């Protein structure tokens, strides 16, 4: 019995533990997602992968999931574990609401899920979860918020982040061009369009190959909208014409 | 040799090796002898100490007023088995209100020690119990082993360098059938002195004695009252 | 037609071959398997048939093949690379025995210590006909072995061989020999004139060669 | 990637495979071949046109074991009644080459004890003296493909 | 007794799960199958072949009804199919007990996929070796779905699985559209199954299932023979 | 073709196969015996051979036929102990079905339950998948005779003529050649064909003391074993 | 290349226990002496940096009013054994209403040393045996008693013991300076002389600690006030 | 290699290797024979004396299972005693549940199933004892069964286990045991054990004989001392 | 025995021939062999195991044959075999024949030491690193009479090695090596 074991919990002579490292190498491929916020409303942009000619296009959502009245999250990596994790945190939020009769703050929910995710890396002898995902939300404590998770277990707040295969270039371009406390929910969309244009190899940015979700605040609604395909095309062509004009200036 | 790391693996010759290694382990302890007459059972043990400033290790244990044991091996498992024996004998005394016959007790020990030699990741017990008792049929001497295989014998000796004692006991077997305790103990001591080098023999600090009889409770003698028994022995011939 | 003898190493096989060669009158050829492996293709089979052809001429000759497991290894199928030259000399050996024309005049003996290796077509009843097997000596034989090899040494009359044989079980023949030379030298260190019982008792612990640890805390 | 000194054989094989069914045709020449295990023969040599018929020669049915026992037992100066059917019933999966050995062992058992004739008990000892020695021979049967 | 309690599926140095890939390779060697939907219902076609005339072709079935309006076909290993069928039946039963309504197709697909995924992370087990096609008709719009040993799932208009699935998908690319009827769908399904079929196609080597807003059922051999005739 | 522990336990090899199960199929052949089953117009016959190599052994307790139920019969091949255990499980399952549902169990449900039980062994990596086969015969209302077969991999099916054992291939070939003629089947014809199949596959011309025959028919659905005398009667009637 | 936690050696040895036995040669040395006047215990500290607080680390800790213990080897896992001894003595006092003997405590704590296991048990202790060596001193009804325990679970009564890295040299020197008619003062002086002789760093009043127990008073631990008096007259 | 370490791995040719190793462990036991008469059975065991220290009657290898059932074992003593205990408990359980003495055809089957349960999983090892069960009843005659460690049990007219099993059965078959009453069988059993195990192999040994049948009114017990004395006195005449 | 071959003959004892030296690395086997080679007066033929691997089939056996022939040419002298564990472990052939020719070389080496008039007046001496892989037929006495084992120095060995290795340097007059010995429990001479 000890001959067939794989020992998926022990350390290594060099200090690190291999399984979480291999999972992070696995999350490298398979998708591209990013999130940005600077004022009322926060936006998530995702790169659709299944773009074959024969898809029925149901469920009104591809990679964006709703977790509460004011919580949404994307995901990258193996999709089945994504289904598991989303279902797992949904009832966490609901049981908090049942006990306290108050919407759950984002930070506590993220910490709870991260604790569950880390439990598998210390004891049990099971394969870890190969999924990393973002969180966007709003609450009365700190307004609007964005956070990022990790198969290792840790997390952290952010202002603009990317997770997909070309995350390095996206992060460099983001830190090169951003302003603190001025970007309204009109310039952030253009910034995301330009970043996606740079990262993906396919030019002309076919509107069916991207997905955009935005969160905005109302008197008592906190409406989440998934803007349709009838509004992406003019945004893209506006980006194209302004880029052509700027290049022609030089 | 991959046929050496578990008690579940069978060798191509049909010999499990962990049991053989436990039988090897039991030979590292000090020697001990046991024998029986018509109406008594006597066992003798030779002690050992590490440094001259340490007390000698105790080898004879008291199980019950009509049952005594002598150990050889490692002490922890010996204590565990001795505790189990105490418990079983007391339970029998409580329920049926009668002493437990030696044979049934030995059978219980045999059935208990056999269990670990079949599961996964379990080791046998390393002990060399010699059991001396008195019952309705008279005296009784028994010997066990780590392989859960008990033997019924009328004279035995085990431990390190036990072969010479066995030779002496075998060639003087008949004389045990008539003599009383006074020279029976002398015969046991003569047998035990055979398994030592030619420098030191018996000084009252390395020898213990245990007697059970028809009308005598299980009694232990050590280091002070052994002198009456130790005197009267001729010097070792050269 | 012929005899094989097999069993664990250190039992008296090659000793029997030497004895038989010492008693008989016939021509005796002595050979060992690995000696037939040769570099140039076809050079080994020539040696095989030339040895049988020599023995045929010396009318009553007998032939002894030691270390047979160096040739008889089981054939196999392979598609990249494999071994074939030795297989091809074996297929000549398997044909000087039995084969297309019977030879009835030469006696074949062969010896090995492992049999699970050998090719079944070699073990066939027509070629190797009696398959003798050699067991490890039981208690009474060890006394006799020790009592033979100490025939020429000066030893005192107080030795009890049926004690020594009794505390040395799971030895084979070679070790029961070696006890006697160890017990000689142990006595020689102290300048003593003849061997005594304790010198044998120490020789036992020499030949056991068990690793050391104190284990004094036992008992 | 076999070694050199192991492509020469593969030229000799090309000569053989070309002499039969080459560019020029045989007449009135016939070829017979025997092998112990035809797993390993080159697929070009087993082609219909070079080796046309394949004849399986197999371990005997009990009727054949009786036939072979009656062949090899005859010349012995046997004595009293003999019941070959018991022998045929015990010997199972024997080669033809083992029944000859049974007949030799039977006489070997009677050279001891100074007899000059054989009786059925000797056959019944020898059958088992042989039958248990087959345990250390591998049991595989190989077949061309 | 007890099990092992350690995962047999682990991550490779290149960030890939090997066992899932091997299970997919085993799936790729199964019997071919095709599935189509066109504006009125769904058609599932699969090919069956007994080794000799001794086998009874009417004793076992490939297409199996979970409930009155859900159908399911498979490609891959044989024995593993029945376990999944039985589990799906149970799940539909608990759903109907709780809600007093027939289960929607999407919920059943999600639950079955969850089971199949959970079966690749627990200890001392190996993943299933089949790929499933599920069809249904609820609230007018027909639905078609495909599962995966890894647990993922997709929604399709037309799908081919099994041997030579790439050729089937390319063939469906140049033929299928969004406006046909069940009869023409049957015709094109048989036509595309004829690409890798045997020499002669008989009315018993093929199993066909149809779902419309009247319910799931399995075509009897008579009308299968009728459809095979007057075509090809 | 192999990488890791795929040769020692039941996990997929790189090509998509697993060997710990297809080793059991060749473990079946260790017994060296063959059994045949034939289905007729209104009856079903099971025939097998038996070998008693020694006189000391009691020949009355070497049967491979077993009475699973008063209406359902079976025959086994392969390792003996595993076959006995499967017989025990089948008996218990049939009795439980009768207790629970209040009417007799169909043969196909029984075969399916047995196969589902056997499929677990090739799913977990701590058990060994029981190298023994299974053939059942029975009578069902509105269906007539039924003959089903089950294997260690969990694959059950329903046949018209079956053979299990060493000589499976050529016996199936002979049965196919006979059945392609499409002639009428009665009791005597079915028994004669079943016996002659084994007789010509093995080429023995045996005696009425070396085979066993079981039969079921729609006149007394009780499973019954033919006595040696009537077996000899069929044997002599076969030889004109 | 992997073997189970319980596995016997070709020569009669256990593998884990032998390793634990040889793993106590990395700890500090400690000396215990028994005399009819009382029991003396002494040990070093091995301070590493000037920023140590020498009062934080301690080796001698009292089990009860009349039983003291000195530990050597690893220190992380001796706390469980110490706590077990405390609780067991209190339970015996609660049930029988008396003070239990030293030997009883030793044999009650030694039963737990060899219960490590990997199969057919609750978590317990997964594998490692304990890796500490303990010296027990006390004064019971038959006078002053000293006992020494061993990671294999073997306890025996001694008259003068030294355990740790410098065990064999200290024992060899100790064999020739002992008799059965000592007083407490000369015992303390001899222990101090030995520790000064073997210790690496220079000896002072903060590098060591000492305890004595007598039939009259209870377990008493010396302080940095009377410790330099016995040093200055060395 | 490595296919022969667990009890859950089929070798490439399709057979289990640990059970074969248990067999080879059995073949070094001493010897034990048992033959049935017109109205009972007789067991016989030759027991070797290792050294003079041991007492007569030590470690009996002829066990008494139930009030009318007897057992004779060969192999490793510890496993044999465990099997005897489990069979004894099972028989008592049966008597308590139903209400009469258990027949052999059921007790032997249950013990065989329990033994076979230890050859599938990798967490336990196969047993190493081969044993014989014997009994006599007024309504069923004499019964003899033999069970091996692989989990197989057959019925016999006479059987032998140990080293020289085949040599013993050679002279077993010469007897016409089908006729005589087992009062004169004791002499021939003694004769047949004194004609094996040459004195070169070992110096001394002793004979253990059991008895059950209608002669004892159903009880099973050791033979009287005088009868065994006469039996061995007769058997010594083989020196001619 | 070579220096004084008169005590043994008078006493009738035939001395052992072979010897083996085994232990963990960096312990003193090769250095002890060098000391022996320096002291002696007969031959001293040194052989490294890895030299017996050859490109063609049937080569290593030849070199073994000529080695023992040249050895027999002299009157009496010694062979040294270093790193045996590279020349033969055990016979295990399975599947495709692998590690097979080296086994033939090992068999020839075994044959040359025993059977049909052994080498006579030739004494061998082999030393190895991991002796758990050696073949059982080779370790039989009559070829490897002695089995000297080299273990890690206990305490006196460490002080003695320190004294030997530091007696030729300029050092302070009052350093104590016993403490240094106590500070390194399990270590070899190389680390000292
Ligand atoms: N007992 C010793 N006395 C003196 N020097 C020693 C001793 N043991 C080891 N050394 C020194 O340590 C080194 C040991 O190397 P050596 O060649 O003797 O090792 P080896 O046993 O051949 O090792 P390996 O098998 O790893 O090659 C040398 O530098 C030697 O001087
Ligand atoms: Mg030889
Ligand atoms: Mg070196």
């Amino acid at each position: 019995s000890r001959r067939y074991d794989s020992r998926t919990t022990i350390f290594s002579p060099e200090g690190r533990l291999y399984q979480v490292e291999y999972a992070m190498e696995a999350i490298g491929h398979a998708g591209t997602c990013l999130g940005i916020l600077a004022n009322d409303g926060v936006l998530l942009a995702a790169e659709r992968r299944n773009i074959h000619k024969l898809l029925d296009e149901v469920f009104f959502s591809e990679k964006i999931y709703k977790l509460n009245e004011d919580m949404a999250c994307s995901v990258a990596g193996i999709t089945s574990d994504a289904n598991v994790l989303t279902n797992e945190l949904r009832l966490i939020a609901q049981r908090y609401l049942l006990q306290y009769q108050e919407p759950i703050p984002c930070e506590q929910l993220v910490t709870a899920l991260c604790d569950i995710k880390q439990a598998y890396t210390q004891f049990g002898g099971k394969r870890p979860f190969g999924v990393s995902l973002l969180y966007i939300g709003w609450d009365k404590h700190y307004g609007f918020q964005l956070y990022q998770s990790d198969p290792s277990g840790n997390y952290g707040g952010w202002k603009a982040t990317c997770i997909g295969n070309n995350s390095a270039a996206a992060v460099s371009m983001l830190k090169q061009d951003y302003k603190e406390g001025e970007m309204t929910l009109k310039s952030a969309l253009a910034l995301a369009i330009k970043v996606l244009n740079k990262t993906m190899d396919v030019s002309k940015l076919s509107a069916e190959k991207v997905e955009i979700a935005t969160l905005t605040r109302e008197n008592g609604k906190t409406v989440i909208r998934v803007l349709k395909q009838k509004e992406v095309e003019q945004l893209i062509k506006k980006h194209e014409e302004e880029e052509a004009k700027a290049e022609r200036e030089k | 040799n991959q046929y050496d790391n578990d008690v579940t693996v069978w060798s191509p010759q049909g010999r499990i090796h962990q049991i053989e290694y436990a039988m090897e382990a039991v030979k590292q302890g000090s020697a001990t002898v046991g024998l029986k007459s018509k109406t008594h059972a006597v066992l003798v043990a030779l002690k050992r100490a590490q440094s001259e400033l340490a007390a000698h290790q105790k080898k004879i244990l008291h199980v019950d007023n009509h049952i005594g044991i002598s150990i050889a091996g490692l002490t922890a498992d010996a204590r565990l088995l001795c505790n189990f024996m105490r418990q079983e004998c007391l339970d029998s005394r409580f329920v049926f209100d009668r002493p437990l016959p030696v044979s049934r007790l030995v059978s219980l020990i045999g059935s208990k020690t056999q269990i670990p030699t079949q599961r996964y990741g379990r080791r046998p017990y390393g002990v060399g119990l010699l059991i001396a008792g008195y019952d309705d049929m008279g005296p009784h001497i028994f010997q066990t082993c780590p392989s859960a295989n008990y033997f019924d014998c009328r004279a035995m000796s085990i431990g390190a360098r036990s072969q010479s004692a066995r030779t002496y006991l075998e060639r003087h077997m008949s004389e045990f059938m008539e003599c009383n305790l006074n020279e029976l103990v002398k015969h046991g001591l003569r047998a035990l002195r055979e398994t030592l080098p030619a420098e030191q023999d018996l000084t009252t600090k390395n020898v213990s004695i245990g007697i059970v009889g028809k009308d005598l409770e299980f009694t232990i003698y050590d280091d002070d009252d052994v002198s009456p028994f130790l005197e009267g022995l001729e010097e070792r011939p050269q | 037609k012929g005899v094989l003898m097999y069993g664990p190493p250190g039992t008296g096989k090659t000793l029997l071959a030497r004895a038989c060669a010492a008693q008989t009158k016939a021509t005796f050829l002595k050979l060992a398997g690995p000696q037939l492996v040769q570099m140039f293709i076809g050079d080994g089979a020539k040696l095989v048939r030339d040895a049988f052809a020599l023995a045929k001429e010396k009318a009553p000759s007998i032939i002894f093949i030691d270390e047979l497991d160096a040739i008889g290894t089981k054939r196999f199928d392979s598609e990249k690379a494999g071994d074939r030259e030795v297989q091809r000399t074996m297929l000549e050996l398997l044909n000087q025995l039995d084969g297309f024309q019977p030879n009835t005049q030469v006696k074949v003996i062969a010896a090995t210590n492992r049999v699970d290796i050998l090719d079944p077509a070699l073990l066939r009843s027509g070629r190797l006909d009696r398959k003798i097997e050699f067991p490890m000596p039981n208690e009474e034989a060890r006394a006799r072995i020790m009592q033979i090899h100490s025939r020429k040494m000066n030893v005192s009359p107080d030795v009890n061989y049926e004690e020594l044989a009794r505390c040395t079980d799971d030895f084979n023949g070679a070790q029961c020999k070696a006890v006697c030379v160890e017990a000689g030298m142990i006595a020689l260190r102290r300048g003593a004139t003849e061997l005594t019982h304790e010198d044998y008792m120490e020789g036992i612990l020499e030949v056991q060669a068990k690793k050391k640890a104190n284990l004094q805390y036992y008992a | 990637e076999g070694t050199s000194a192991d492509r020469e054989i593969q030229r000799t094989l090309m000569e053989l495979l070309n002499q039969m069914d080459g560019f020029d045709t045989l007449h009135r020449v016939k070829m017979i071949m025997a092998t112990n295990r035809p797993d390993t023969l080159d697929p070009a040599l087993l082609r219909p046109g070079r080796l046309d018929r394949k004849i399986h020669i197999d371990l005997p049915n009990e009727q054949a074991r009786l036939d072979i026992l009656k062949i090899h037992a005859g010349p012995i100066t046997k004595h009293g009644e003999i019941d070959y059917e018991a022998i045929v019933k015990l010997s199972d999966g024997f080669n033809g080459a083992d029944l000859r050995n049974v007949c030799t062992e039977a006489g070997m058992f009677a050279i001891r004890a100074d007899h000059d004739f054989v009786v059925q008990e000797d056959f019944m000892k020898a059958v088992r003296k042989v039958a248990d020695s087959k345990k250390l021979e591998s049991k595989l049967d190989y077949k061309p493909v | 007794e007890r099990g092992y309690s350690f995962s047999l599926t682990t991550f490779s140095p290149s960030g890939k799960l090997v066992q899932i890939e091997y299970a997919l390779a085993a799936v790729a060697g199964g019997a071919p199958s095709v599935g189509i939907k066109a504006a009125n219902g769904v058609v599932l076609a699969t090919e069956k072949k007994q080794k000799s005339i001794l086998y009874d072709e009417r004793s076992v079935h490939k297409v199996e009804p979970i409930t009155k309006h859900i159908g399911l076909v498979y490609s891959g290993m044989g024995p593993d199919y029945r376990v999944l069928v039985h589990r799906a039946r149970k799940l539909a039963q608990q759903y109907y007990l709780v809600y007093q309504e027939p289960i929607p197709t999407a919920q059943l697909v999600q639950r079955v996929a969850s089971v199949m995924q959970e079966y690749t992370q627990s200890g001392g087990v190996r993943p299933f070796g089949v790929s499933l096609l599920i069809c249904g008709w609820n609230e007018g719009r027909p639905y078609l779905f495909q599962s995966d040993p890894s647990g993922a799932y997709f929604a399709w208009k037309a799908t081919a699985m099994g041997k030579n699935y790439v050729n089937g998908k390319t063939f469906l690319e140049k033929r299928y559209n969004e406006d046909l009827e069940l009869e023409d769908a049957i015709h094109t399904a048989i036509l595309t199954l004829k690409e890798s079929f045997e020499g002669q196609m008989t009315e018993d080597n093929i199993e066909v299932g149809i779902c419309n807003e009247a319910g799931f059922r399995r075509l009897t051999p008579t009308e299968v023979k009728d459809y095979l005739a007057a075509i090809a | 073709s192999s990488a890791g522990f795929d040769r020692h336990i039941t996990i997929f090899s790189p090509e998509g196969r697993l060997y710990q199960v297809e080793y059991a199929f060749k473990a079946i052949n260790q017994g060296g015996l063959t059994s045949v089953a034939v289905r007729g117009k209104d009856c079903a016959v099971i025939v097998t051979q038996k070998k008693v190599p020694d006189k000391l052994l009691d020949s009355s307790t070497v049967t491979h036929l077993f009475k699973i139920t008063e209406n359902i019969g079976c025959v086994m091949t392969g390792m003996t102990a595993d076959s006995r255990s499967q017989v025990q499980r089948a008996r218990y399952e049939a009795a439980n079905w009768k207790y629970k549902y209040g009417y007799e169990i169909p043969v196909d449900m029984l075969c399916k339950r047995i196969a589902d039980i056997s499929q677990v062994y090739t799913q977990n990596a701590e058990m060994r998948p029981l190298g023994c086969c299974m053939i059942l015969i029975g009578i069902d209302e509105e269906q007539g005779p039924q003959v089903y077969k089950c294997d260690p991999a969990g694959y059950y099916c329903g046949f018209k003529a079956t053979a299990a054992g060493v000589k499976q291939t050529e016996s199936t070939s002979f049965l196919e050649k006979k059945v392609k003629k499409k002639f009428d089947w009665t009791f005597e014809q079915t028994v004669e064909t079943a016996i002659t199949c084994l007789s010509t596959v093995l080429s023995i011309d045996f005696k009425p003391s070396e085979i066993e025959v079981g039969v079921v028919t729609v006149e007394n659905p009780k499973f019954r074993i033919l006595t040696e005398a009537e077996i000899d009667a069929h044997l002599v009637a076969l030889a004109e | 290349y992997d073997r189970g936690v319980n596995t016997f050696s070709p020569e009669g040895r256990l593998f884990q226990v032998e390793y634990a036995i040889e793993a106590i040669k990395l700890g500090s040395t400690a000396i215990g002496i028994q005399t009819s006047e009382g029991v003396c215990l002494a040990v070093e500290k091995r301070i590493t940096s000037p920023l140590m607080e020498p009062s934080s680390i301690e080796k001698i800790v009292e089990i009860d009013a009349h039983i003291g213990c000195a530990m050597s080897g690893l220190i992380a896992d001796a706390k469980t054994l110490i706590d077990k001894a405390r609780v067991e003595t209190q339970n015996h006092w609660f049930t029988y209403n008396e003070t239990m003997t030293v030997e009883s405590v030793t044999q009650a704590v030694s039963n737990l040393a060899l219960q490590f296991g990997e199969e057919d048990a609750d978590p317990g202790a997964m594998s490692r045996p304990f890796g500490v060596a303990l010296l027990f001193g006390g004064v019971d009804e038959k006078g002053p008693q000293l006992f020494h325990m061993d990671p294999s679970g073997t306890f025996v009564q001694c008259d003068a013991r030294a355990i740790g890295s410098a065990s064999e040299g200290a024992q060899s020197s100790l064999q020739e300076v002992y008799h059965k008619s000592m007083t407490l003062k000369e015992a303390i002086k001899s222990s101090l002389i030995i520790l000064k002789q073997v210790m690496e760093e220079k000896l002072n009043a903060t590098n060591i600690e000492l305890a004595t127990v007598q039939p009259g008073q209870n377990f008493h631990m010396f302080t940095k006030e009377e410790l330099e008096e016995v040093i200055k007259d060395i | 290699t490595g296919y022969d370490l667990s009890a859950s791995t089929f070798s490439p040719d399709g057979r289990v290797f640990q059970v074969e190793y248990a067999m080879k462990a059995v073949e070094n036991s001493s010897t034990a024979i048992g033959i049935r008469c017109k109205d009972g059975v007789v067991f016989g065991v030759e027991k070797l004396v290792l050294s003079k220290l041991y007492e007569e009657g030590s470690n009996k290898r002829l066990f008494n299972v139930d009030r009318h059932v007897g057992m004779a074992v060969a192999g490793l003593l510890a496993d044999a005693r465990s099997l005897a205990d489990i069979a004894r408990e099972e028989a008592s359980n049966f008597r308590s549940n139903f209400g009469y003495n258990i027949p052999l055809k059921h007790l032997a089957d249950r013990v065989a199933m329990y033994v076979h349960a230890y050859t599938l999983y990798s967490a336990v090892r196969p047993f190493g004892c081969s044993f014989m069960l014997g009994s006599y009843s007024v309504n069923d005659g004499a019964q003899l069964y033999m069970i091996d460690p692989s989990g197989v049990s057959y019925g016999y007219w006479g059987c032998a286990i140990g080293k020289a099993r085949q040599a013993a059965k050679t002279e077993i078959e010469k007897l016409q045991m089908k006729e005589m009453t087992c009062r004169d069988i004791v002499k021939e059993v003694a004769k047949i054990i004194y004609i094996v195990h040459d004195e070169v192999k070992d110096k001394a040994f002793e004979l253990e004989l059991s008895w059950v049948g209608e002669l004892t009114n159903g009880r099973h017990e050791i033979v009287p001392k005088d009868i065994r004395e006469e039996a061995e006195k007769y058997a010594k005449e083989s020196l001619k | 025995p070579l220096l004084h071959p008169e005590r043994f003959v008078n006493l009738g004892i035939e001395p052992p021939k072979g010897v083996l030296l085994f232990g963990p690395p960096g312990t003193g086997k090769t250095l002890c062999a060098r000391a022996v080679a320096n002291r002696t007066d007969a031959c001293f033929i040194r052989v490294i195991g890895s030299e017996l691997v050859q490109k063609y089939v049937g080569e290593g056996a030849r070199m073994v044959r000529e080695l023992f022939e040249m050895a027999r040419t002299k009157k009496a002298c010694l062979i040294f075999f270093d790193e045996i564990d590279a020349i033969g472990g055990a016979r295990f052939d399975d599947g495709a024949g692998g590690d097979n020719e080296v086994q033939r070389t090992m068999l020839e080496l075994i044959n040359q030491l025993d059977g049909f008039d052994p080498r006579g007046n030739i004494k061998v001496l082999m030393a190895t690193n991991r002796p758990d892989t050696l073949d059982p037929a080779l370790m039989r006495p009559g070829r490897l009479d002695r089995k000297i084992e080299f273990s890690l120095p206990d305490l006196e060995g460490r002080t003695h090695i320190f004294k030997i290795h530091a007696r030729s340097m300029s050092v302070e007059r009052d350093i104590r090596f016993e403490l240094l010995a106590r500070l390194c429990p399990n270590s070899t001479g190389a680390e000292i």
